RNA sequence: AUCUGCGCAUGGCUCAUUAAAUCAGACGUAAUCUGCCGCAAAAAUCUUGCGGCCGCAAAAUUGGAUAACUUGGCGAAACGCCAAGCUAAUACAUGAACCAACCGGGUGUUCUCCACGUGAGACGCCCAGCGAAUGAAUGACAGUAAAACCAAUGCCUUGCAGUAACACCCAGCAGUGUUGACUCAAUUCAUUCCGUGCGAAAGCCGGCUUGUU
């Protein structure tokens, strides 16, 4: 099977320079999809800058100094992804892997009693041997006894340290969601309606805080709160609000001139 | 002490948050409605410790309780539950020999291999339960418990349901 | 080796496909089992993924089910009587799925006597309905009240051979399981067998 | 006989070298079950029986929740029927 | 005493092998009430999704078709297409045409093109040449067949 | 050094073949296989030691081989080879009772009771783990309102209001899987699995406080 990953073929969100190397670290199979993940080596070397190169990254990772969802992960090819909690106890670092308004990965700093909570979107529900209902989540977790009201597309806020479900947010109109894929990835809005096309892709029509209306496929939405006012997780700085490109360029130019 | 907004966690032993500060006599609760726990200075200290805070997963208000501890419905009762009397194998006449001497008001059998006997005195019911619990009758180990039911309520219901039966008969 | 691809086939237009690759192991076929009636002999086949198929070469017994009674018994295969592909398979006593076989009727007869208290072998080791507890007699009456057996199966049980259809694939699983013929399917195949003595 | 000390009777070969202290080569005994190994083996069965009993407890709690919910719906239905 | 079994229906059984449905047992003495039609017979039928009504011929018919999407294990998934029946000379198979206009960028103009598809036709439809049909994508059923007739308009 | 485990089906190169092929965008696999990686699951199994199948007892103190090596070596050579003699493994083979649960099916021409048999309760016997095979049943309903008759069975008291179901040890220990759609998930019943499946690797290393949990 494929063991390598050309740097040109690597996801653009990893921000690896096309001139520095032929290859990029190929994510191993695991919790998240290869195209929708951030490798641990990329996090430790290119984002956190704790490692100058891969050899120092190996030094840090093999010692189990980096924890993902309250578990040391020693593989630099481990596929960390959305809503994962990454903690380095030695440096006192705690952040959640999320998407900013531009669709890039963002390390949102977390406090204690916040790093113990992780949201998981239910992608499948089946019955195991012994008539045991099992819920499969977006990060590959299998839950042996979910809430009876759990449905596919819902989100389970899950205590990683105690390994137990603590609450469930249903996937209904009026709920706050974050887009996890497509051109609208990273936007935060409220479900206005969901159009159902059986045998095809359901379309979710959303509306952000400023009132902008956008759409995507139902697979790309991720419920994160009862409504936009009360979210169940800390979001990045820009709060999932897409901002006009012309206005953004003008504000950056003014801010740059104010600095100098 | 009285607690407002108990939330979920209806288990009485799960209210041990007050038991940490001081001993608990009884805990009467109604799930999310409320929860009362059951010296005085210790209860006040527990009030300062837990009230106006999100303890046990919800905002709890430890207010002084104006309600007395609930009385056990089994105490001062005149009915007894008896198992495992099997109706298809035992006749009512042979059942009464178990109660012989104590004397009864009413006897009833049910398909779950249990019988309900209404005795005249609560002392008779109490004496029967204590002297016949764990005894042997009709080839099986007995099990008698004081019942929270009452004969006067059953007769009142029978009178109240007789009118409906008669009216429906004429209908 | 043997392949299952469509490359060698003609196009719907009748043109010839120009093959520009070598055969792949992922499209291979295997030689048929051609399972015959005889003492058990099987050959394991390591299939893709490391799983094993059991290529039965000879089979003599299998689990045959009475559908209307919702029961099954391990019985001996006596003969192969009909095959819808060709009568040459019958002549060679080949065992394949859906072929019609005759199996020993004794276990089904004995179960009937034990379960319903009815001995089909009236008018002439063997279960006797007389030696039964009175509770079992009452259960026999309860079972017998809502029950009617068909004469065609009942007659076949009496003769000691009952026709059945193979439901498993001996070449793939190494088993010769089946189901007793009943109702219209039995009448269909009895007419086929009645043709030419 | 069993319960003896196998380490005492192991074969030791003497290696002689000029100016050296005559190393005595002896093998490492394999399948020598020490009390530490016995504790390690017994702990495995203890964990296994603990895990299955824990699963039975989780099964019990889930079944209780389903049964209680159906009971609550039934008696709520009865209360509405009486109250009207 | 004795059970009254159903009789062989010669109008259906002419295939040298008994024709039957694999999902249900037609000889079951006590019908399960789950797959019994208005005539009292046992006949398997399932509802295909996508808002397609199961034809009455499928529900209360006597034909045996292991390739019919309403009375067999063939499921509909993938593309849903519409076409015009071009030929019905095959047994249970029909040829349909999909006529369309193809745009040529250089000349800023269209040309008429067409494609032909072999489609399985359940005995519950009986379409004719020139009819319009709706077809659903199924698993390969033959060398050329990849679609099943769902509705005749 | 050599057994063992993993990899060597990736990378690198090339463009000969190739037009219902390959490829691109877009879709399917409910038509399947899938080591490594993630999250999970695991109650089948008559074993061992001392004495005479039986008794006592319980931290299971399991068994044969083969490399390296030694000896004799064959052959011009060969990323070529014999024979004998040692010894290991997480190689190969074997094998774990009680502790230790809940649940069901078939029965005894066995007992204790009730009525003069849709009777009840015990004990005895044979089966009842994951996965696999065949058959049978489930895997829902969603197009109408009242009365009597009989048989049994619930209550009410000595005729039907009230009544989730269920003859006790559990008086709510699933009456409720999933999809757009399934013969699918899963459960129950009957029979089967003969190597072509299933150890607690009978494994390894640490920490202390050194621990038949
Ligand atoms: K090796
Ligand atoms: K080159
Ligand atoms: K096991
Ligand atoms: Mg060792
Ligand atoms: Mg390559
Ligand atoms: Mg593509
Ligand atoms: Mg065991
Ligand atoms: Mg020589
Ligand atoms: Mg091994
Ligand atoms: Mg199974
Ligand atoms: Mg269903
Ligand atoms: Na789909």
């Amino acid at each position: 099977a494929k063991k390598h990953l050309k740097r040109l073929y690597a996801p653009k969100d990893w921000m690896l320079s096309k001139l520095t190397g032929v290859f990029a670290p190929r994510p191993r199979p695991g919790p998240h999809k290869l195209r929708e993940c951030l490798p641990l080596l990329v996090i430790i070397r290119n984002r956190l800058k704790y490692a100058l190169n891969a050899r120092e990254g190996e030094m840090i990772l093999r010692q189990g100094l980096v924890h993902v969802d309250n578990h040391p992960r020693r593989d630099g090819k481990y596929p960390a992804g959305f809503m994962d909690v990454v903690e380095i106890p030695k440096t006192g670092d705690r952040f959640r892997l999320m998407y900013d308004v531009k669709g890039r990965f963002a390390l949102v700093n977390l406090s204690e009693a916040e790093a113990q909570i992780k949201l998981m979107k239910v992608v499948n529900l089946y019955t195991a041997t012994g008539r045991v209902p099992v819920a499969v989540t977006h990060d590959g977790h299998r839950i042996r006894y979910p809430d009876p009201h759990t449905s596919i597309g819902d989100t389970i806020v899950y205590n990683v340290k105690e390994k137990k479900c603590v609450d469930l947010i249903k996937n209904r109109q009026g709920k706050a969601v974050i887009v996890t894929g497509g051109a609208n990835r990273g936007r935060i809005g409220e479900i206005v309606k969901v159009e159902c096309h059986p045998g095809a892709f359901n379309i979710a029509h959303l509306k952000d805080a400023s009132g902008a209306e956008f759409a995507t496929r139902a697979a790309n939405i991720f419920v994160i709160g009862k409504d936009l006012n009360n979210l169940q997780v800390t979001v990045p700085k820009q709060q999932g609000l897409r901002m006009n490109v012309i206005q953004e360029r003008e504000e950056r130019l003014i801010a740059a001139e104010a600095r100098k | 002490v009285y607690v407002k907004n108990w939330g979920t966690g209806s288990v009485a032993d799960a209210a041990n948050v007050f038991s940490a500060a001081g001993k608990v006599v009884k805990v009467q609760l109604r799930r999310q409605r409320y929860a009362i726990v059951f010296n005085s200075a210790a209860v006040k200290k527990a009030i300062d410790l837990f009230n106006e805070k999100e303890v046990l997963g919800k905002t709890v208000l430890v207010v002084p309780a104006k309600t007395s501890p609930k009385p056990d419905a089994h105490e001062n009762s005149s009915c007894v539950f008896v198992s495992p009397i099997f109706r298809p194998s035992t006749t009512k006449a042979q059942v009464m020999e178990l109660f012989a001497g104590v004397k009864v008001q009413r006897l009833r059998m049910y398909r779950q291999n249990f019988a309900y006997a209404y005795l005249d005195s609560p002392a008779a019911a109490k004496k029967f339960v204590e002297e016949k619990n764990g005894t042997e009758f009709r080839g099986h180990t007995l099990r008698v418990a004081l019942s929270a039911r009452s004969l006067e309520k059953l007769r009142a219901r029978q009178e109240a349901a007789n009118v409906v039966i008669a009216a429906h008969r004429h209908y | 080796g043997i392949v299952r691809s469509r490359l060698h086939k003609r196009k719907i237009t009748g043109g010839k496909t120009k093959i520009h690759r070598k055969r792949m192991k992922a499209e291979l076929g295997r030689l048929p089992a051609n399972t015959r009636l005889g003492a058990r002999r099987v050959s394991p086949v390591r299939a893709r993924g490391g799983n094993f198929k059991i290529r039965a070469l000879r089979l003599d017994t299998g689990n045959f089910a009475w559908a209307s009674e919702a029961i099954a018994h391990r019985v001996r295969l006596l003969d192969v009587v009909y095959n819808a592909t060709s009568n040459e398979l019958v002549r060679t006593k080949t065992l394949v799925k859906n072929c019609i076989v005759a199996v020993d009727a004794a276990p089904f007869k004995r179960w009937y006597a034990k379960h319903y208290g009815i001995d089909l072998d009236a008018d002439k080791d063997k279960y006797d309905v007389n030696k039964a507890s009175p509770k079992l007699q009452r259960e026999w009456t309860r079972r017998r009240r809502n029950h009617r057996v068909e004469k065609a199966i009942a007659d076949q049980l009496r003769e000691g051979r009952v026709l059945a259809r193979i439901t498993s694939r001996p070449g793939q699983s190494g088993r010769a399981d089946g189901i007793l013929l009943e109702g219209a399917e039995l009448q269909f195949y009895l007419k086929r067998l009645e043709k030419k003595k | 006989s069993r319960t003896e000390d196998v380490r005492k009777y192991v074969v030791r070969r003497r290696v002689v070298k000029s100016g050296k202290k005559d190393r005595l080569k002896a093998p490492k005994i394999q399948r020598l079950i020490t009390p530490r190994v016995k504790a390690r083996r017994a702990k495995k069965a203890k964990d296994a029986i603990a895990k299955v009993r824990a699963s039975a407890a989780e099964r019990r709690e889930y079944l209780r929740l389903i049964a209680s919910n159906r009971r609550a719906l039934r008696q709520r239905d009865h209360s509405k029927k009486h109250t009207r | 005493q004795y059970y009254h079994a159903h009789a062989v229906d010669a109008t259906i059984q002419h295939e040298k092998a008994y024709q039957r449905q694999t999902a249900v047992n037609e000889n079951m003495h006590r019908p399960s009430r789950k797959h019994v039609n208005k005539s009292g017979h046992i006949r398997y039928s399932k509802k295909i999704g996508l808002g397609f009504k199961t034809p009455a011929k499928a529900l209360n018919g006597k034909y045996i078709d292991r390739k019919c999407p309403f009375t067999s294990n063939v499921v509909i998934r993938g593309r849903i297409l519409r076409g015009v029946v071009h030929s019905t000379k095959m047994h249970r198979t029909i040829i349909i045409r999909r006529n369309y206009l193809h745009f040529i960028k250089k000349y800023q103009r269209y040309q008429k093109r067409h494609k032909s598809l072999a489609v399985h036709c359940s005995p519950a439809f009986d379409p004719k040449q020139g009819d319009e049909v709706v077809i659903g994508q199924c698993r390969p059923l033959s060398k050329t067949i990849r679609y099943n007739v769902l509705e005749v308009v």
